[PDB]
Formats: C-alpha cells, sequence, structure tokens
C-alpha cells in the first residue's frame, strides 16, 4: 500500500471537516 | 486554534492527526499514548445528528506532523487503525459527556524526535496541577476563527483552567464532573480558545515534580471559539482513566 | 511508557520551548 514515494496520491490541499463539537448551544451554525 | 502561535519543531510529539482517507480531509487531533495507543475525541469519530459514524477502514492517523499539508518525508508516519474503541456512555445527545475514544494501531510506531509518547496523569499529579488559574497546553491544526481559515503549520497555545463554577455559569448546557474547562476570562486581556478540527486532541501540562508532560484533557466542545465569556471544555482524562486502562488491558498493550 | 512525556528536543536535551515558563509561572504566581 505504502512505502515513500508512493505518497504522491495524498493530497496536500484539503479541507478540514465541520466539527460538531464547537457548534452545541449558542454554537449553532445554519 | 484561535489566536496561537506556531508550533517550534518537535514541542508536542505525541501530536496526532486523524484524516479521513476518501475524501481525504482532516478530522481532529489526537494523542500518542503508547506505541500503539491513540486518544480522541469520541465525537470526532461518531456523531449520528451529523450521520457520522467512522470505521477502522474509514481512517488514517498521521504522527510526527509539523505542516498540516504537506508529506513530510522522513519525519511523519502514516498508520492504519486495527480497531476504535468509544466510551459506551458517551453521551452525543446532550454534551457530549465522556468524548473520548482509543484506537488501535495495525503496527507499531517506531518514536523518532518527532514521534513520543504523552503521559497519562496519576491522582497525585491530577489533584496537584488541575487547579483554577493554572495553565495547560493546547495544540492543533484546527481553524484559526470560528465558522478558510486554516494554519499552515501545527498552533499552541497556553490556557488557564477555570473554576467550576465560572464554567457552570457561562453556559446553559448541563455540565458534568468529567470535563473542566478552560481559557482566559473577558477582563483578562488575554485570549485563545480551540477550535473546529483541533477537537481530540490533547490539553497537557508539564508536572514539576519530575518534568514531565501530561495529558490532563480532550478537547471536546464549546460555543463557537474564542467567545468572550465562553471557554473550552476538556475530556477529563484522569477521570476516566481507569477505562482507558480496561480498555488497553483487555485490548492489547 | 517508562520514557513518557520527555521530548527528544527539549527536556532530553535540556532546552526549553519558547512558552513552557508561561506554565510553570502560572503553577508559582
Ligand atoms: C456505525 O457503522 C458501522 C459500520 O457501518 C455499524 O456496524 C455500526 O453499527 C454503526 N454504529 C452505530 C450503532 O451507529
Ligand atoms: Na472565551
Amino acid at each position: 500500500e505504502d512505502y515513500a514515494a508512493i505518497e504522491a496520491s495524498l493530497s496536500e490541499t484539503f479541507n478540514t471537516a465541520a466539527d460538531p463539537g464547537r457548534r452545541l448551544g449558542e454554537g449553532s451554525k445554519p | 486554534i484561535v489566536e496561537g502561535s506556531d508550533a517550534e519543531i518537535g514541542m508536542s510529539p505525541w501530536q496526532v492527526m486523524l484524516f479521513r482517507k476518501s475524501p481525504q480531509e482532516l478530522l481532529c487531533g489526537a494523542s500518542l499514548i503508547s506505541d500503539r495507543w491513540v486518544l480522541t475525541a469520541a465525537h470526532c469519530l461518531l456523531y449520528p445528528p451529523w450521520d457520522k459514524n467512522f470505521t477502522e477502514n474509514d481512517l488514517l492517523v498521521r504522527i510526527g506532523k509539523h505542516s498540516r499539508t504537506r508529506y513530510e518525508r522522513n519525519i511523519e508516519k502514516i498508520s492504519m487503525l486495527e480497531k476504535i474503541y468509544i466510551h459506551p456512555r458517551y453521551n452525543w445527545r446532550e454534551n457530549l459527556d465522556r468524548d473520548i475514544a482509543l484506537m488501535k494501531l495495525k503496527k507499531p510506531v517506531a518514536f523518532s524526535d518527532y514521534i513520543h509518547p504523552v503521559c497519562l496523569p496519576d491522582r497525585e499529579t491530577a489533584a496537584s496541577l488541575l487547579q483554577a488559574g493554572y495553565k495547560g497546553r493546547v495544540t492543533g491544526w484546527g481553524n484559526l476563527k470560528e465558522t478558510k481559515g486554516q494554519p499552515s503549520v501545527l498552533q499552541v497555545v497556553n490556557l488557564p483552567i477555570v473554576e467550576r463554577p465560572v464554567c457552570k455559569d457561562s453556559t446553559r448546557i448541563r455540565i458534568t464532573d468529567n470535563m473542566f474547562c478552560a481559557g482566559y476570562k473577558p477582563d483578562e486581556g488575554k485570549r485563545g480558545d480551540a477550535c473546529e478540527g483541533d477537537s481530540g486532541g490533547p490539553f497537557v501540562m508539564k508536572s514539576p515534580f519530575n518534568n514531565r508532560w501530561y495529558q490532563m484533557g480532550i478537547v471536546s466542545w464549546g460555543e463557537g471559539c474564542d467567545r468572550d465569556g465562553k471557554y473550552g471544555f476538556y475530556t477529563h482524562v484522569f477521570r476516566l482513566k481507569k477505562w482507558i486502562q480496561k480498555v488497553i488491558d483487555q485490548f492489547g498493550e | 511508557e517508562a520514557d513518557c512525556g520527555l521530548r527528544p528536543l527539549f527536556e532530553k536535551k535540556s532546552l526549553e520551548d519558547k512558552t513552557e515558563r508561561e506554565l510553570l509561572e502560572s503553577y508559582i504566581d
């Protein structure tokens, strides 16, 4: 699966997922 | 991390990145507690209202990292999970009580300058350091402010523990003994907080008794990030220490 | 681990990071 060079399939531009831990109570977002 | 700074190289060698396979994305922080075990927040893995239910094969962990995005050759290690264990009484319905999960690596990871486990607190360490006003340290690659705001490298902020009744009165959500809160108060001038994507990362304190770093908390929840009069809430690791030990013993050191 | 909590690039080399003093200061004063 992985060794060293084959990690050119690894993205270097990706988002940070929405985190529900910060959206409790008054943290709610639309 | 809101209002933090770039970490120094090797500052937090127990810091782990929880990475989604498809699509590729930063899920959460986490921490290395042995060569085989990683501690994180349950809600990073399981949150039914958002239809979040990650299994072993959905994820990877990246260890030894500094850059948020770059593959750090000869530095980071990428490991697959053998098994995930979420606290049976984790309370996703209300306040994320017992927001804790353990992940077992398929193979042991080798330690290095950049990869090294954190300590778990004993009773006396917890009684000594978990006091109002005493600062701990939070690290992560989460957002730089309340919802791009993505950092290029690992962020770090030092935050004071807050008295339980102030934590209590600051929110209408029910607080339990399995959490503690931290952050500056409005009148303190300084600020900072964990934020989205920092969840599951470690809140650490350096013991003056033996100069070891101990993980007292897991970044758990908050109402937004860095709001005046609000504080960050952390899973109380010592309170959950018995369950952690039970799991590791039963499922392999 | 018997080695937990001691950083190779800091404690093991007798170096301090730029802000750990802030933690210790909060414990004392
Ligand atoms: C989460 O997903 C897994 C795999 O699809 C499933 O086996 C498990 O029952 C789910 N957990 C719950 C109860 O939400
Ligand atoms: Na605040």
